[PDB]
């Protein structure tokens, strides 16, 4: 039973049924395709079905380096003792490195433009090509590895290939941890939930379970509410890059050819920095570029990402809204009126009640994103508890956390405290004007922007052994 | 696990020395609440026609999306206090944390 072409409900498929008067799909014999997640124990009549995490739960830049041994060695340049990641062998972005090409059997990136013949990129995670903005972030971190490896080879001539790669990998991972917990998370959670769920780091506790919880794979999809219906590219004066400044998202999905043959990563990074996020509002949850036309170029029908989210939660056997509220120690509304108070929105509580019958049944992503946002945060109380709890676990339960004693020297921690995403963008692109920190708040050029000369470079002096 | 190691393993194995697969790749998710399946152990809610969840009909995911999520794009609110880079770092970070396999 091919889930992509068939609408039959048999394993491993769980197609999404289409209601009457759907605004796009007029035939109710049609479906949105859906493959059930792989079970941790297939065919068992003992275990309660659980799903697999193919990646390392740790904030360790596994999207750059990979989570499995054969991938990880194949991502490395084994042609010298310079400790580098492998780079594209056919293309360069105005003389700067791109990701290598992958060799898949049914490569979707080829389907996005049959004329360009540009395949998907090979990185540590399989989704690197999903949108060119993501590809740009992956390419950036590939370059930073390669830059740090080069300086380490000059600072320490005795260091071999393996030493150079590992030391450069350790730094990159700490940079992801610093940007995430210092810059990103306070803006997700807001100060009241940051203080409550992520109090000041003490040290490594080997009794804190660092696994990703099944609910997190769905809750953290809150991000789908932040998605703008275009990819925005800007030239060196931050002004629209013609002839296509705003490409609709449904024509960028797996459009790896746009990085390769339409300007590189510079115009994409500038657009990320100088375009606002979409704001999540209770009557403006998610755009039709992802609700109607997700992956339209690469398959027979356009997907519905929010609907896929709700289907996935059921597939994963995730309890509903009230059960998660109770987990988080938050009151659990039972009537439309109580749901109305909790949402501060009776109109939305009524829609949710007509759909779900009871707030007990509201699917977690839907309940989660429906809640009013915390002050200075971008999630409601439920999501802030779930995301917060996961991140505190990932920090307190990681023996290689950057602040944990012995991972770095005292002088190395002091230098790493100076890093920033703007400075990494400076050091690895042709971009000379970047966002003032915090890069995740700054969105308006020229007002929120500064010269790369004003930002201090990371000091690798404390990595010299001499 | 080795007694000493300066760097992470690629799989995440040995980060926790008492339970060395915690946070390692290709392992089951931890559950913070027991699973809720239509038959109690494997079939998802909405799988079988007429089988209710907590005594109410299961709502089609596509119908909830049509009724609550759908909005005209011309109403879109730009976030004055967040860049699109805030969206993109979230995705990138998600990609450092989890990927739930499905059969090909
Ligand atoms: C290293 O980390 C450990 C884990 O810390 C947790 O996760 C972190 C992310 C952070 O959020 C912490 O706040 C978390 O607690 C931590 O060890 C935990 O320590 C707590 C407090 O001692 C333990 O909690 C106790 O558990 C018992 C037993 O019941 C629990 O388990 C059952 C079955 O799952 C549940 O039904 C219960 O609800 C509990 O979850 C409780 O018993 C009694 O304790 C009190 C008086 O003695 C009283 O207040 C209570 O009313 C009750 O009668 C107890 O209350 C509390 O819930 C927890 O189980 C520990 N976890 C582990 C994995 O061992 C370490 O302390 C931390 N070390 C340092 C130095 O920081
Ligand atoms: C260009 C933007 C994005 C696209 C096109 C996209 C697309 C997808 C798709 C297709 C899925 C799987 C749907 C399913 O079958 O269940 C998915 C899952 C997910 N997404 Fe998004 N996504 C985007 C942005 C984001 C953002 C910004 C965040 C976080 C702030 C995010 C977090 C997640 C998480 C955690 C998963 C589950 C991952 C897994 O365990 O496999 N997404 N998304
Ligand atoms: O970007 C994502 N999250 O942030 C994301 C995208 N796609 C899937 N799964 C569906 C998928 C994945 C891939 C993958 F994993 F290879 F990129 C390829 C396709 C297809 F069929 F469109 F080519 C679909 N899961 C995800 O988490
Ligand atoms: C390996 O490194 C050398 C030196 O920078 C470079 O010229 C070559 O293209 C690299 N090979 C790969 C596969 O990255
Ligand atoms: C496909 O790529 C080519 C360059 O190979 C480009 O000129 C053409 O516009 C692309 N197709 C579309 C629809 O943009
Ligand atoms: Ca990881
Ligand atoms: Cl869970």
């Amino acid at each position: 039973v091919n889930c992509e072409t068939s609408c039959v409900q048999q394993p491993p498929c769980f197609p999404l049924k289409i209601p009457p008067n759907d605004p796009r799909i007029k035939n109710q014999a049609d479906c949105i395709p859906f493959f059930r997640s792989c079970p941790a124990c297939p065919g068992s009549n003992i275990t309660i079905r659980n799903q697999i995490n193919a990646l390392t739960s740790f904030v360790d830049a596994s999207m750059v380096y990979g989570s499995e041994e054969p991938l990880a060695r194949n991502l490395r340049n084994m042609s010298n003792q310079l400790g580098l990641l492998a780079v594209n062998q056919r293309f360069q972005d105005n003389g700067r490195a791109l990701l290598p090409f992958d060799n898949l059997h049914d490569d979707p990136c080829l389907l996005t433009n049959r004329s360009a013949r540009i395949p998907c990129f090979l990185a540590g995670d399989t989704r690197s090509s999903e949108m060119p903005e993501l590809t740009s972030m992956h390419t950036l971190l590939l370059r930073e590895h390669n830059r740090l490896a080069t300086e380490l080879k000059s600072l320490n001539p005795r260091w071999d290939g393996e030493r150079l790669y590992q030391e450069a990998r350790k730094i990159v991972g700490a940079m992801v941890q610093i940007i995430t917990y210092r810059d990103y998370l306070p803006l997700v959670l807001g100060p009241t939930a940051m203080r409550k769920y992520l109090p000041t780091y003490r040290s490594y506790n080997d009794s804190v379970d660092p696994r990703i919880a099944n609910v997190f794979t769905n809750a953290f999809r809150y991000g789908h509410t932040l998605i703008q219906p275009f990819m925005f590219r800007l030239d060196n004066r931050y002004q629209p890059m013609e002839p296509n400044p705003r490409v609709p998202l449904s024509r960028v999905f797996f459009a790896s050819w746009r990085v390769v043959l339409e300007g590189g990563i510079d115009p994409i990074l500038r657009g990320l920095m100088a375009t606002p996020a979409k704001l999540n509002r209770q009557n403006q949850i998610a755009v039709d570029e992802i609700r109607e036309r997700l992956f339209e170029q690469v398959m027979r029908i356009g997907l519905d990402l929010p609907a896929l989210n709700m289907q996935r939660s059921r597939d994963h056997g995730l309890p509903g809204y009230n059960a998660w509220r109770r987990f988080c120690g938050l009151p659990q509304p039972e009537t439309v009126g109580q749901l109305g108070t909790v949402l501060r929105n009776l109109k939305l509580a009524r829609k949710l009640m007509e759909q779900y019958g009871t707030p007990n049944n509201i699917d977690i992503w839907m309940g989660g994103v429906s809640e009013p946002l915390k002050r200075k945060g971008r999630v409601g109380p439920l999501l802030a508890c779930i995301i917060g709890t996961q991140f505190r676990k990932l920090r307190d339960g990681d023996r290689f956390w950057w602040e944990n004693e012995g991972v770095f020297s005292m002088q190395q921690r002091q230098a790493l405290a100076q890093i920033s995403l703007p400075r990494i963008i400076c050091d690895n692109t042709g971009i000379t004007t970047v966002s003032k920190n915090n890069i995740f708040m700054s969105n308006s050029y020229p007002r929120d922007f500064v010269n790369c000369s004003t930002l201090p470079a990371l000091n690798l002096a404390s990595w010299r052994e001499a | 696990c080795p007694e000493q190691d300066k760097y992470r393993t690629i799989t995440g194995m040995c980060n926790n020395r008492r339970s060395p697969t915690l946070g390692a790749s290709n392992r089951a998710f931890v559950r913070w609440l027991p699973a809720e399946y239509e038959d109690g152990f494997s079939l998802p809610y909405g799988w079988t026609p007429g089988v209710k969840r907590n005594g109410f009909p299961v709502a089609l995911a596509r119908a909830v999306s049509n009724e609550i999520v759908r909005f005209p794009t011309d109403q879109l609110t730009p976030d004055q206090e967040r860049s699109l880079m805030f969206m993109q770092w979230g995705q990138l970070l998600d990609h450092d944390l989890d990927f739930t396999p499905e059969p090909a």
